[PDB]
C-alpha cells in the first residue's frame, strides 16, 4: 500500500541473545 | 518544497508526501495513516481546493 | 487503586520466543 517503500533489513536485537542461548 | 524549515533557516528540501506525514504526527495521528491513505488524502485535498 | 479498571490478558513478544528456546 505504501507509495515508494524500499527494501532493507531491519535489525532485531532480541534474536542474537536468544540465538546465543 | 521544504516544510517549516525555510522559516527557521535554510530551505531543507523534503518530499511533500513526507512533509505531510510530519504534519500528521503534529496532530497526533501516526504517519502510517498518511502513507496508507495518501491517494485518498490527496484526492480530498484536490477536491477541497 | 484505579477506578474502573478491567481484567484482560496483556501479551508479550519475548514470551513465545523464550518458550521456543
Ligand atoms: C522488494 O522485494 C520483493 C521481494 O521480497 C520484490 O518483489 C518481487 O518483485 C518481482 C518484480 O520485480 C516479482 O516478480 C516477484 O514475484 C516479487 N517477489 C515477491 C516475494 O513479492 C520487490 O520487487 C522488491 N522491491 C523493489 C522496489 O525492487
Ligand atoms: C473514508 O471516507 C472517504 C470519503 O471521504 C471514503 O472514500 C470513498 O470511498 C468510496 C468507496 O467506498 C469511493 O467510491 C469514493 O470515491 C471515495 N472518496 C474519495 C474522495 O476518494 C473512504 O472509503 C472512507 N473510508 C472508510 C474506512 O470509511
Ligand atoms: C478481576 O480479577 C481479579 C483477580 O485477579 C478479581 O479479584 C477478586 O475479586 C473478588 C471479588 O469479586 C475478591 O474477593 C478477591 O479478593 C479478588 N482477588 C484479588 C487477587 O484481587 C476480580 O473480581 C476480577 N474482576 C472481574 C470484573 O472479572
Ligand atoms: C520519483 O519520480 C520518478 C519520476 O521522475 C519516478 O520514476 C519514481 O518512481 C518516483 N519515486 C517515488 C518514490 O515517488
Ligand atoms: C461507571 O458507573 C458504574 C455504576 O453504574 C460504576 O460501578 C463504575 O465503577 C463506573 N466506572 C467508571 C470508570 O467511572
Amino acid at each position: 500500500v505504501v507509495i515508494g517503500i524500499v527494501n532493507n533489513t531491519v535489525y532485531d536485537p532480541l534474536q542474537p541473545e536468544l540465538d546465543s542461548f | 518544497t521544504s516544510g517549516w524549515t525555510f522559516g527557521a533557516g535554510a530551505a531543507l528540501q523534503i518530499p511533500f508526501a513526507m512533509q505531510m506525514a510530519y504534519r500528521f504526527n503534529g496532530i497526533g495521528v501516526t504517519q502510517n495513516v498518511l502513507y496508507e491513505n495518501q491517494k485518498l488524502i490527496a484526492n480530498q485535498f484536490n477536491s477541497a481546493i
